[PDB]
RNA sequence: CAUGGGAUAACAAAGGAGCAUUUUUAAAGGUUAUUGGAGAUUAUGGAGCUGUGCGACAAAUGCUUUCCCAUCUCGGUGUGGUUUAGU
């Protein structure tokens, strides 16, 4: 039984990315993996992405450029204050120079460099860079 | 299939997406009431009346004619089973093993049958006292 | 046994406590007299507290029934009106 | 099978009568529109039944099954061995 | 007047020129069409609202009507239409019914009582069938650009072009005049096998 | 000189509140019944209940109608179990977080509580109960309102 | 413990026929202030309680309904489709 709509968005993704394709679908979709395409759309590691309605939960088909090296899911939404940013930056990410990591805020899902600067803490939901 | 065994099955129906009845269905949506609910009162279950609607009126679906689905249209007129639908189904199947398991003792097949079945049972009843489609205190009995 | 015949024949308590504490009393439930006088009174007691209950109950859907149809008639004689 | 159908929607429905002695007596009125005798009924008190039944004009149908079979068909937690329908309640 | 029985009471009293306009062809019609004649009796409009489309000729004539008569307009729509069109020459006429909308909740228990038909997602996509009726929507489709714009795009029959094309601008425009969202319209030959039709 | 009320009386010593006289009336003491009932009204914005005003019952341990006050805690659980007498057991259950496995457990703890008679909880149904003094070996809370 | 945020979740409830219009008016009926306090008594009205009407609004689903008996080429639009209506 699948647990983690968002769980599997990221893993398909990121098996697209590894196999260099140039489109993939996802199935099922959701609010939170939308806001999460667009998070990584903002800051450039994919292109555009079509949502497709079928009464249901739908399907999106993003196109990548070759950019995002790895995306994934964090499960369970971890807890992590202001002051836990820098611990997630380096368990987590590569570098301190790129990479980001997506947080469930109540200002909204947003990376964490913006949260930090918004002042607000979350949870934890993914990465990618 | 997946409950309660091996099976991987996948056959369905799949529902189209535009849900507005033809235009050459020219049934009304209180004819459609009335065919239901005569046909409930025929004595078939809410899926043998949609069959049949699918089959001989050219009624895809009731819902998407009269707004409601069968089983609603039952429950407003008073025609809903009093057991639901598929909780009788099962319990049949369970009574006609046991039946047969009484003649052949050694039909250990049967005997395996019958114990999804009514594992089967004691999940789908627990289900329906939760929403209170069944009274409390509802217990199946061997 | 003879305190819930009599019990029972002066309509005291219903064929359906009766047989209840008629296995009650088969079971070993009550010491004495006293003690099944005294569930008999605790039993009576619950069923006029529900009675009581389920009447205000009742009273109150009568009311919504009466509520409901007047304002049906008044829509009946507003649009009898309006027809003009 | 059918004749448990018609007999559950019966149940449901239409208005019946349990028992050889209230069966008789529809059987003498004219409101029985169908009986049915269990497999296990004595054969003098279902041979009594059929020839009430040839004189009545009125359908007559062995249950595959005995007097608990066919009170556990009715819905009942007890025996019977001839079931009278008065109003089929829609079945049939 | 005997035509101002086709308004709301409150509007009988001081109507609009476009709207005393739409009751008169009203009250005309529910007398002289033969398929009005069973159902405009039982009918009246709230009010009628003028639209100019930019860049097109013409004007829209958005009327509308209490959401309890939907199935009344839905079954004269396209007849109702032509003739309403017909009486106002230079002018496109739209029927939507007016729908109310309750703000989403802040409260999780607050949210499971709201009414899914007064949801403004249930309201908007009703009130986009409402103004293209006779053609259905058969798919329905999110380009979300990378510059963070969500654009809605939907798909009508490929037969129902050659009927509702000239009119795809201005249902666009007066959707999002009334729904402050914008919406974007292609045409579907094989609706079942999601094919486009180029042209 | 009212009659000796046998609903009330079965305790083998009279049953009657000792914050007032009730062979002699008086004003405020008195019920729409009639009656002469004490009552007090407890803080923290909780209302009386309509049972504690006009009924007839008797509880030197009701918060609303004896000497009981409530001060302390302001807890929330939900009903238990109501096998004893003018007495409930009430759940409280809540998440313990484990620092080294960064995880929470499911925890309860149980608490007797004292019901008066003005409220007629059921088994599941969540209460608010405030702190008083000892009433027995165990009893800690008052049942101050129900919500079903 | 107080307060701000509400995205992700948790708890509780329900299981959807197991359900629920406002405002004018008049008329009919059935242990409060104020009379200078205080102690009775009375009656008069408010205000609610029903029912009789009355005016102005709405209404998320058509009672100008439904069911049961009985008698019997013209406009508009686009560069050809559209409600008629003659064939
Ligand atoms: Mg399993």
């Amino acid at each position: 039984t699948m647990m983690s709509v968002l769980a599997n968005a990221l893993r398909t993704i990121a098996s697209a990315e590894r196999r260099g394709k140039r489109q993939v679908l996802i199935r099922p979709s959701s609010k939170v993996v939308v806001k999460f395409l667009q998070v990584m759309q903002k800051h450039g590691y994919i292109g555009e992405f079509e949502i497709i309605d079928d009464h249901r939960a739908g399907k999106i088909v993003v196109n990548l450029n070759g950019r995002l090296n790895k995306c994934g899911a964090i499960c369970p939404r971890f807890d992590c204050a202001t002051t836990d940013y820098e611990k997630w930056m380096k368990n987590i990410l590569p570098s301190r120079q790129f990479g980001f990591v997506v947080l469930t805020t109540s200002l909204g899902i947003m990376d964490h460099e913006e949260a930090r600067s918004r002042n607000t803490g979350g949870k934890v939901l993914g990465f990618f860079y | 299939v997946r409950m309660h065994g091996n099976g991987r099955g996948k056959a369905s129906s799949a529902l189209p997406y535009r849900r507005t009845p033809p235009a050459w269905l020219k049934i009304a949506s209180r004819n459609v009431v009335k065919m239901v609910c005569k046909s409930s009162r025929k004595g078939m279950m809410p899926s043998q009346i949609g069959m049949e609607l699918r089959d001989s009126m050219g009624i895809a679906q009731v819902k998407n004619v009269t707004g409601r689905k069968i089983l609603r249209i039952l429950k407003h007129n008073g025609l809903a089973p009093e057991i639901p639908e598929d909780l009788y189904f099962l319990v049949k199947r369970a009574t006609q093993m046991r039946k047969h398991l009484e003649r052949h003792t050694t039909d250990r097949d049967t005997k395996y049958r019958l114990i999804l079945v009514e594992s089967r049972i004691h999940r789908l009843a627990r289900y329906y006292k939760r929403v209170k489609q069944l009274p409390p205190t509802w217990k199946y009995e061997s | 046994r003879r305190l819930l015949r009599k019990y029972r024949a002066d309509k005291k308590i219903d064929r359906h406590v009766y047989r209840d504490l008629y296995m009650r009393a088969k079971g070993n439930v009550f010491r004495n007299k006293r003690n099944l006088v005294e569930h008999i009174h605790k039993i009576k007691n619950e069923k006029k507290k529900e009675r009581q209950l389920a009447e205000q109950l009742a009273a109150k859907h009568l009311r919504d029934e009466q509520n409901r149809n007047k304002a049906r008639k008044q829509e009946l004689k507003k649009r009898e009106k309006e027809r003009e | 099978d059918t004749i448990n159908a018609k007999l559950q929607l019966v149940m449901k429905s239409g208005k019946y009568v349990l028992g050889t002695q209230q069966a008789l007596t529809t059987l003498r009125q004219g409101r029985s529109k169908l009986v049915v005798i269990a497999n296990n009924c004595p054969p003098i008190r279902r041979a009594e039944v059929e020839y009430y039944c040839t004189l009545s004009k009125t359908p007559i149908h062995h249950y595959s099954g005995n007097n608990l079979d066919l009170g556990t068909a009715c819905g009942k937690h007890f025996r019977t061995c001839v079931l009278s329908v008065t109003n089929v309640g829609d079945s049939d | 007047q005997p035509h101002l029985r086709k308004l709301r009471k409150l509007k009988r009293g001081k109507p609009s020129d476009l709207e005393e306009s739409v009751a008169k062809a009203l009250f005309e019609l529910e007398a002289s069409h033969k398929t009005l004649r069973q159902e405009l009796p039982r009918f009246h409009v709230n009010t009628v609202r003028e639209v100019k489309v930019p860049r097109s000729k013409k004007t829209v004539l958005v009327v509308f009507y209490p959401l309890r008569f939907l199935m009344l307009v839905r079954k004269v729509q396209r007849a109702l239409t032509s003739e309403l069109e017909k009486r106002h020459p230079g002018c496109l006429v739209m029927l939507v019914a007016q729908r109310q909308i309750t703000k989403r909740p802040t409260d999780v228990y607050k949210l499971q009582k709201v009414q899914r038909s007064k949801t403004s997602t249930a309201v908007f996509e009703n009130i986009l069938n409402d103004m293209i009726y006779p053609s259905d929507v058969v798919g329905r489709r999110w380009r979300c650009r990378t510059d963070g714009s969500k654009l809605m795009k939907v798909f009508l029959d490929a037969r129902d072009r050659k009927r509702i094309e000239s009119r795809l601008r201005a249902v666009a425009y007066v959707y999002k005049q009334l729904t402050h969202r914008r919406v974007s319209f292609g045409f579907m030959w094989n609706p079942k096998l999601q094919q486009v039709s180029t042209r | 000189a009212h009659a000796v009320d046998a609903t009330i009386q079965h305790e083998k010593a009279y049953q009657r509140q000792t914050a007032v006289n009730e062979n002699m009336h008086r004003r405020k003491h008195v019920n729409k019944s009639g009656h002469i009932r004490y009552s007090k009204k407890i803080g923290l914005g909780f209302k009386t209940p309509a049972k504690a005003l006009n009924g007839k019952y008797i509880d030197r341990k009701c918060p609303f109608t004896s000497n009981v006050v409530i001060r302390g805690r302001i807890l929330r659980g939900v009903v238990h179990s109501t096998k004893m007498h003018r007495t409930i057991i009430i759940r409280r259950n809540y998440l313990h977080f484990i620092k080294k496995y960064q995880r929470y457990q499911k925890r309860h703890k149980s608490l007797a509580v004292h019901c008066s008679p003005a409220f007629d909880p059921k088994q599941g149904d969540e209460v608010v109960i405030g702190q008083c003094r000892p009433l027995s070996k165990t009893i800690r809370y008052n049942v101050l309102e129900v919500v079903s």
